[PDB]
C-alpha cells in the first residue's frame, strides 16, 4: 500500500528547509549536524511505515531492501550496490543524480555543506529501529563529481 | 528525469520542518510565520521554472493572469491538481481568495489528523507570496479557515 506524488513539491520543500537552515545557522557545518538530526527523526518514523507496507537478515540483504525497495518506494529511484567489504561490513549506494535536488538552488558560498545530509540520518535512524547500528555518509555528490555515492557500514547489533 | 515520489517523502519531511519551527517559536501564529518564511525563500525558484517551462518565458503583468497562474500552473505543479476556487472579495477591489475544500496536507497522509492546522497553508502562502511579489505585484498573503482552508491575497494599493 502506497500513494504517489510528483517530485516537484518534495524537492522544493526540502530546498526550503536547507535554505532556511542556512539562515538560522551561520556555519555551513552546523547545518549538516541539524540536517542529520532531522533525518534521524524521520528515519525513526519511516522504518515503521516501511515495515508495515511490505515484506532483512544479514547486511547484504539490507543493502538490497534499501536500494531496491525502500529507496524506490519513497524517493522513486534505485541506487546501485557496489564496493562491498570482505565480511559483509560496508558497501556503497550509487546514483546517476542527487535524489533531493532539482531546480531549487542556493547561492554557492557553501563549500562544507552536504546538501542532502538528511538522507544519512534517515538511514541511520531507520536501521537503528530494526535493531541495527550503522553509519552513513557521502563520498561523492553530483560537488562536481561524476555520480552520488553514500557509504554505509554495519557497526554492531542491538 | 521526471520522478514520482511517495506521498510519504513530503509528509515526513514537512512534519519535521513543522517540529523544527515549533522548537524555536512561542506561538502557533509564529510557527506559521516561520513556515511562510521557508515558503517565500523558494517561491521565486518555482516561478522561474514554471515560466520558462510552461509560459514560453513570459511573466505576467495583469492581475487576473497572475492569479490564474497560481490557481492552475502553480497549484498543479505543487499538488498535482488545480486549486478548487479562485475568487474576488465582493467587498474590496484589492482582495482575492484561493479556497481549498480540504486542508492541503490531507492528500499526503493515510488518515487525516483529528485536529486540523494551517501549517501547510502558511508554507504554501509564503510560496504564493514570493511568486506574486517577484512577478511585480506587491502583496500580503495570509491563511485562515472559512469554507475550507483559505489563502487570502491582498494587493497593496
Ligand atoms: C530490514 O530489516 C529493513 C530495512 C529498512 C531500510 C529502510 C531505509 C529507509 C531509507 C530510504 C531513503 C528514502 C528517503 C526519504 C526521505 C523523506
Amino acid at each position: 500500500e502506497s500513494k504517489k506524488m510528483s517530485s516537484e513539491l518534495f524537492t522544493l520543500t526540502y530546498g526550503a528547509l536547507v535554505t532556511q537552515l542556512c539562515k538560522d545557522y551561520e556555519n555551513d557545518e552546523d547545518v549538516n549536524k541539524q540536517l542529520d538530526r532531522m533525518g534521524y527523526n524521520i528515519g525513526v518514523r519511516l522504518i515503521e511505515d516501511f515495515l508495515a507496507r511490505s515484506n532483512c537478515h544479514d547486511f547484504r540483504e539490507t543493502a538490497d531492501v534499501i536500494a531496491k525497495v525502500a529507496f524506490k518506494m519513497y524517493l522513486g529511484i534505485t541506487p546501485s550496490i557496489t564496493n562491498w567489504s570482505p565480511a559483509g561490513d560496508e558497501f556503497s549506494l550509487i546514483l546517476e543524480n542527487n535524489p533531493l535536488v532539482d531546480f531549487v538552488e542556493l547561492p554557492d558560498n557553501h563549500s562544507a555543506l552536504i546538501y542532502s545530509n538528511l538522507l544519512c540520518g534517515v538511514l541511520r535512524g531507520a536501521l537503528e529501529m530494526v535493531q541495527m547500528a550503522v553509519e552513513a555518509k557521502f563520498v561523492q555528490d553530483t560537488k562536481g563529481d561524476g555520480v552520488t555515492e553514500i557509504r554505509m557500514r554495519f557497526i554492531r547489533r542491538i | 528525469p521526471k520522478t514520482e515520489v511517495s506521498v510519504s517523502a513530503f509528509a515526513l519531511l514537512f512534519s519535521e520542518m513543522v517540529q523544527y519551527c515549533q522548537s524555536r517559536v512561542y506561538s502557533v501564529s509564529e510557527l506559521q510565520a516561520r513556515l511562510a518564511d521557508m515558503g517565500q525563500g523558494v517561491g521565486a525558484s518555482l516561478l522561474d521554472v514554471l515560466v520558462m517551462r510552461e509560459k514560453n518565458g513570459k511573466r505576467e503583468t495583469k492581475v487576473l493572469n497572475i492569479l490564474l497562474f497560481i490557481k492552475v500552473n502553480v497549484w498543479k505543479a505543487l499538488f498535482g491538481k488545480e486549486a478548487d476556487k479562485l475568487e474576488q472579495a465582493n467587498d474590496d477591489d484589492k482582495t482575492y481568495y484561493i479556497i481549498e475544500k480540504e486542508p492541503l496536507i490531507n492528500a499526503y497522509i493515510s488518515v487525516p489528523k483529528e485536529n486540523s492546522t494551517l501549517n501547510c497553508a502558511a508554507f504554501t502562502g509564503g510560496i504564493v507570496e514570493a511568486i506574486l511579489t517577484h512577478s511585480g505585484f506587491p502583496a500580503k498573503v495570509t491563511v485562515h479557515w472559512h469554507k475550507g482552508t483559505t489563502l487570502m491575497i491582498k494587493f497593496d494599493e
